[PDB]
């Protein structure tokens, strides 16, 4: 899924 | 106020050591010169000033969540997908960044490297060592310490913590304003440059309109879809639709300041390390109150403006809490702290 | 011969006597009210400065102060800890909570005993020094916003604004929130109207005996006295009435209730505490009689931001003949604290 | 690019259709396996399920957004995990304007659009969904229970490998694609397109498989140095134009709803979905596969990759060779043309 | 329970040199059980030749300590005062109104402390960034103890003042530090450079939880507002109160030139006898990691100290990493067990 970080949306597969 | 920086062009400042020392006061100063109208400003600190004595002891720094940046798109419109990769050290990251596969191409003029960036954006997806909690400042450095700027943003009851960015060639940051339309400070510790695009806050809406036109699905799914930081729009595309923008290349030892509601984007020329945080001035409070936030994610960055309205606009607290504080922001107006320079 | 006992006098003006505030101050001075240093004025029941207090829950108290009190044997020092801004609603929830609410008591003396017994325990929050007024605009009678006394000359001519002195201050109190022994800045007059809520109890030392209280205070806080000429003006010093009795300081007590005015007179030392959640509005004002006090008021030397009013404008306007003497520094006039204000002539005829 | 390497389609009768393993042997007697890919159209009466109305609330735990990077007919696909969703949410997105099939007249136009837009508008693939859409009472060609010798893995080893000896479901949309690959352990594969738009396939005859990986190695040398069997990552897309350019024989076939697709050992295949559809697939084996299983070059760079112990198979079907193979002295050369022994009945 | 009493150690210079090793040793002797330990350094060892050149050192944020309470339960409020020099501070501290009272036995001074706690609020020159160690001192240098705590700065560069950097404390009579464990339940090192003694109370880690319960019972409002309100370092509890409710505790006075070691989850409190100057910082061992994982932190303030445990777990507890990140790590701490590094001394 995905989580929000300072640099954006980070997708952790 | 509109007489200052009428062009809304990115301004560069060369403070002396005594002008540089008080960071907040200097932000107010550059706003008294109209710097904020560009949405982006450069500050060259005095050569004597160094946040760190050397950068030879950072090989052991760990990038917990490097991101491989896949880019899809064409015709100057792209969407970037940051894929979390296996943790690595700055040494490992530097070895990849400088390797043949990922290193900066040959170029003479900047415009050539920009052309290559916009041409090859979708190929050989690079790794960005982004969003590392950390600082490369030494403890004793009290000027422009991104780790502890001590702005009113500290009142939040971490946006004000420092983040390290280990870039390699054609690592990108998408078009966006800061979370809560805050200020940004970005210092380039070492390495190759970082090129920036910026749209004046005065014209931010126009960019948004353009963006909504090109990604109608994303806009339908989220009013503030640009806040996902996935949207890349080439400057040629902005020029094609008459959107005022400026560009500036940041080199090692230089500060970039993004101002409230300044849309900016850019890319790294090669292996580098930057350090950035968000900060605020009193001017930001209205921005914070009016910032259009990302609806679709529960973990978006949302700061309660309540403490700021109480402390700095007590007379309006009631009105604001009743949804009736319809103040209109004047993007040309300097922060009140600039009074002593006006 | 007027008010020899120097006891706190209460007044019940009719609506017509009430109208001219400055004139009524002259009247109550004609009656010797100023000799107590403190006087209560109950306005006519028809009079109200505001139709309702229903719409203030979201009024912000910028700098609530938690009052830490240290001391023993009727001698205490109060330290104000600034806290983050809170609304009147939040302040009232705290004030009326079981932790901070007024304790159960039969008669006032019991609550006074509890105040002096628990003064140092469970520090309360005081919604003090709030810039604003709860008076409605139309009210012309006793408007703490516009009392239109001679003190206006500070802002009118000298152009100087002094918060809580020139302008109105609101005060949200809870049980055992205190104001320390002090006279007003520049030894001015004070007006305090209790809009709503529980009573506020006052101790008052007659101006005639103010120097005695000072002398006692200096004895009890020698270090503070060495540091500052007028250390009581820091408004940190609490002295129980039992200590005033023990060392023969004349004083009087009066409890002020919602809808009531309290006037403090030049060089009238006073202190007190709030019974529970309440809201008071106060400002400073002046009469011609105050001018001599202002000229002679001993001031805080240890702080650069202390309240000082330039008396020149006043002496020029109301003591024309004396300016040159006073400006020379040989105007050794001696205040008689019993003499009413000159404006009281018409009430003494 | 060879007459015996062309994909054959078979139209069995219900009587021919019943015994699956036997029909696989038959089509191999007919040389189907030489194309590496074969189509089997089941009899018109046969259905694995009465209706597909009840599946709309079915959940896709891990939909995959297929981000493709590359150019000049060479691409790498990255599978980005998405929020779980139902096939109703999936169908909405699939049929929406951004992800619906383009307007086309002939397949060739749709193929050209696929290879032209491969790297744009990443589709979501409801792939690798455990479960079957066969009704449990269907004994013919049940992907859930093919009753092939591959069963020996679960029956003897007790190992369950999801997608290999269990059924997988695939909810596709336009431009969703599967990269060039052979099956795990170079097994057989079965693919049934339950409903919806077609799935187009590319096949390289097993005889030329080594050539393809050779080509792949030359074009992804980093991936090749990292992993010998890097194509097993299923990330590598190569266009028909590149195959033709480098002299790799291939064939293409389009699978419509209701049709079966058989993948033969070491048959590299790739392809894409025309639009919203649902496919069910699993792996299976024959005696012929055992040798492939013994010789399959596998992924060395990931510990979770599928590896089947060939012991049980050699022991049961090549007893004479067991010790020899365990000694590492089994140097049998596979003949990709030869049909499976069970096809001797048809020869 | 001498097994859990405060121990004092007198290392020779050779065994003094390796600080981390010596911590492992005193743990082998069971010093960690008290939660507090004294280390008297070699008489030849000195961190700094003279203390007469620091009079001009500025105390940026000296705090006046207002204390409110009764019956051995108090709350301490720290009122920031104007910056002052060491010179000004010592002048006040040694003045008549703030000097140490006259006393013969330590117990008399303790009695006066607890009797006069709420009166005459002292000023505490606390949390002064800096070190009084001379640069070329490689033994027990609070500025650079070289413990595994350093890893967090080594991997991120982040420093937390007073935690991975030294702090100076200029105390006077009756300046107190409330009941607390260290941030992240770390180890603490405190060296009294000069001046009057500092008295300490320590509750054994074994019984630390009991203390928390007791505190929660006395400050239910504070306990409802914050999970770990003791971390505010505002709560003063007299030894009489601890005894009454059966909380085991020990007391020790630290003289000038003496080290105190605070052990993970060792609650401690105390007061300064008179004008003095101490230097402290935090540090860690492998044993600390579990404490750091299980430390109950302040939930009501964003400025509270929080260290990311991922570095430590990944490096020293790979086996549990997946479970710990999963939340399936149910390790129970045996506060009795010494640090693995103590293996040398059995
Ligand atoms: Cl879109
Ligand atoms: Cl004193
Ligand atoms: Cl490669
Ligand atoms: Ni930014
Ligand atoms: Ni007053
Ligand atoms: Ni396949
Ligand atoms: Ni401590
Ligand atoms: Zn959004
Ligand atoms: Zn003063
Ligand atoms: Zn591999
Ligand atoms: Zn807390």
């Amino acid at each position: 899924x995905v989580y929000n970080t300072r640099s954006g949306w980070r997708w952790y597969t | 106020s509109e007489t200052l920086n009428p062009s809304a062009r990115i301004m560069t400042f060369y403070p002396t050591m005594e002008e540089f020392r008080n960071f907040s006061r200097y932000i107010a100063y550059i706003e008294s010169q109209g710097a904020h109208r560009a949405g982006l400003a450069k500050v060259v600190p005095p050569k004597e000033w160094k946040p760190r004595a050397s950068y030879d002891d950072i090989d052991d720094l760990v990038i917990p969540a490097p991101i491989q940046q896949l880019v899809t798109g064409q015709s100057g419109l792209f969407t970037q997908y940051n894929i979390q990769k296996k943790a690595m050290t700055v040494r490992e990251f530097r070895k990849i960044a400088n390797s043949d596969k990922y290193c900066t191409p040959r170029y003479s003029e900047f415009e050539e490297l920009e052309r290559k960036y916009w041409k090859n954006l979708t190929f050989n997806p690079p790794i960005y060592g982004a969003d590392v909690n950390g600082t490369l400042y030494e403890k004793h450095v009290d000027e422009w310490n991104i780790g502890r700027l001590r702005t009113i943003l500290d009142l939040v009851e971490g946006v004000n913590t420092p983040y390290l960015y280990f870039g390699m060639w054609k690592t990108s940051f998408a078009w966006h304003t800061e979370d809560m339309d805050l200020y940004s400070i970005n210092y380039l510790h070492f390495g190759e440059p970082k090129s920036w695009y910026s749209v004046p806050p005065e014209h931010g809406k126009r960019l948004e309109r353009l963006a909504k036109g090109f990604f109608p699905g994303s806009a339908q799914s989220c009013e503030a879809f640009l806040r996902h930081k996935m949207t890349l729009i080439s400057p040629l595309m902005l020029k094609k639709y008459g959107i005022p923008f400026d560009k500036v290349t940041q080199e090692a030892g230089e500060f970039m300041i993004t101002f409230p509601y300044g849309y900016h984007a850019g890319f790294n020329h090669g292996f580098n390390c930057a350090e950035s945080t968000n900060f605020a001035t009193r001017r930001w409070i209205e921005y914070g109150k009016q910032a259009v936030l990302c609806s679709c994610r529960k973990d978006m960055v949302k700061i309660s403006m309540d403490v700021f309205v109480r402390k700095f606009q007590p007379e309006r607290y009631k009105l604001w809490k009743a949804g009736k504080d319809n103040t209109v922001i004047d993007h040309t107006l300097p922060t009140p702290e600039a009074a002593e320079f006006l």
